[PDB]
């Protein structure tokens, strides 16, 4: 079993991501506030149960959404391709995890938006910097939604 | 708590630099001022942490809690970032009386039941079963 | 740059500090404060070899990381009397017993 | 330079500023003198104790970083037990 963790910012769309995954069908304004975690038995490379864990709500710095986020052994930080708190999740998911090396995949979701106010290549120098893949993708186009859940699994095996 | 951190929510980026042999525990003094133990750095590493403005944080041995130094005092309160240039945190080993040092060393050298067996005085060995203390060492730190 | 030193004859041990950067000739001005006597009446040796000097401390092999104040490096000490310089003779410390085995 | 001489119980004679030997409170006690005479403390201690008079002096008040000071571990309880009754 394999758990992943959805992180990212408001309206960046981690929801619809999670649900191509497994639903394969396109969300149109999914609700922001509503946190589900879903499971589904996947074959990589393995058969295996990658379990997602859409994030949402609100702010909360308790001991217990620390607790919460520090169980995922995987993160995807995702980010629209259309701003850099993604520092900010990145180094939050750090602290919890208490490692600098935790299994995460940078996403540029959105990806099939024609304005672009992020360069492609800004953030894959970022996630060389940070060590960890960027991959490309499109909940809406369903293109690199399976790859980066995929290759976060890959992150975790390599762990 | 006069020991806290303002919850100011203010980025201020910070340098911690590990100049001491010791494998630092770096902890940060929350808003009600209780310590929180955060990633140790090995010695000679430096970071680059993301931290806030008027946060309250002390620096130990990751081990065996023995008190640290930073900037040639105990405590560091991250100043007003300026011009984006990162506030730097020398963390460093203290000149420790003599006593202390060597309490530190049969410390790792014996498990603590075996203190009583050690040919001292019996004045030493309550000297060596008193551990170093982050929440002792904040009350002496409030009074002064 | 600063080196420390155990200057050490007999049964006396001096510890003072001096600069890389002085003379051997200086260091025993220095000893001529402590224990009143000339350079001509005194020796200064590093291990058996003895000292010139004119060569500087750091010359000798005294340095920073050589002669540090934690860990101080010995430079030996021979007197003269009646035109006759005596044998180098450093007598030893005590010894630690053995290490307790809860140790 | 104002200097103090320090003996061991073996009879050795250790010369060391006054200011560096007034680390220790109960040296500093005696001399308030250029002589103390310590019948319980061996010449390989009070030999390391010399050491750490050295030690703090040159690394109090240093902005910079500090190297440990070393002790070994045969060493270590008679430094103990001296440096208990000096004080340092
Ligand atoms: N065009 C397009 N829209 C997307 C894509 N991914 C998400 N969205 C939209 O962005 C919005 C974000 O919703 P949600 O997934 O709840 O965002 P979250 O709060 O970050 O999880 C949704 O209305 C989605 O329809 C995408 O790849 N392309
Ligand atoms: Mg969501």
């Amino acid at each position: 079993e394999y758990k992943l963790v959805v992180v990212g910012a408001d309206g960046v769309g981690k929801s619809a991501l999670t649900i191509q995954l497994i639903q394969n069908h396109f969300v149109d304004e999914y609700d922001p506030t509503i946190e589900d975690s879903y499971r589904k038995q996947v074959v990589i490379d393995e058969t295996c149960l990658l379990d997602i864990l859409d994030t949402a709500g609100q702010e909360e710095y308790s001991a217990m959404r620390d607790q919460y986020m520090r169980t995922g052994e995987g993160f995807l930080c995702v980010f629209a391709i259309n701003f850099e708190d993604i520092h900010h999740y990145r180094e939050q998911i750090k602290r919890v995890k208490d490692s600098e090396d935790v299994p995460m995949v940078l996403v540029g979701n959105k990806s099939d938006l024609p304005s672009r106010t992020v360069d492609t290549k800004q953030a894959q120098d970022l996630a060389r910097s940070y060590g960890i893949p960027f991959i490309e993708t499109s909940a809406k186009t369903r293109q690199g939604v399976d790859d980066a859940f995929y290759t976060l699994v890959r992150e975790i095996r390599k762990h | 708590p006069v020991l806290r951190s303002v919850n100011s929510r203010e980025p201020s980026q910070v340098i911690f630099c590990n100049r001491s042999p010791r494998v630092v525990l770096p902890v940060w003094l929350n808003f009600d001022g209780e310590p929180q133990p955060y990633p140790t750095l090995p010695p000679g590493t430096g970071r680059r942490i993301h931290s806030y403005r008027g946060h309250l944080w002390l620096f130990r041995d990751a081990g065996t809690h023995d008190g640290l130094l930073v900037n040639q005092t105990e405590l560091f309160v991250p100043s007003l970032n300026v011009d984006g240039q990162p506030i730097f945190a020398n963390i460093t080993l203290p000149v420790y009386t003599l006593k202390e040092r060597c309490l530190q060393v049969v410390r790792s050298l014996v498990k603590p039941e075996n203190y009583r067996r050690l040919d001292i005085v019996r004045s030493l060995y309550e000297d060596l079963e008193d551990h170093p203390n982050v929440q002792k060492d904040l009350e002496r730190l409030t009074q002064e | 740059m600063d080196v420390f030193l155990m200057i050490r004859r007999h049964k006396t041990t001096i510890f003072t500090d001096a600069k890389e950067s002085s003379t051997v000739f200086e260091l025993k001005r220095i000893v001529e404060g402590i224990l009143k006597r000339p350079p001509d009446e005194q020796r200064l040796y590093k291990d058996d070899q003895l000292l010139d000097d004119g060569k500087t401390l750091g010359e000798c092999g005294f340095t920073s990381q050589t002669a540090r104040p934690q860990a101080p490096a010995t430079v030996g000490l021979a007197f003269r009397a009646d035109d006759t310089f005596e044998a180098l003779c450093i007598e030893p410390f005590s010894s630690p017993p053995e290490l307790p085995d809860v140790m | 330079m104002m200097y103090v001489k320090l003996i061991s119980s073996d009879g050795h004679e250790f010369i060391v500023k006054r200011e560096h030997a007034l680390t220790s409170g109960t040296i500093k006690a005696m001399l308030s003198t250029n002589e103390v005479n310590f019948r319980e403390i061996p010449s390989h201690v009070l030999s390391k104790v010399c050491m750490y008079f050295t030690y703090k002096v040159r690394y109090t008040n240093s902005s910079t970083e500090i190297p440990e000071f070393p002790i070994a571990p045969e060493i270590a309880l008679e430094l103990l037990m001296a440096a208990n009754f000096l004080d340092c």
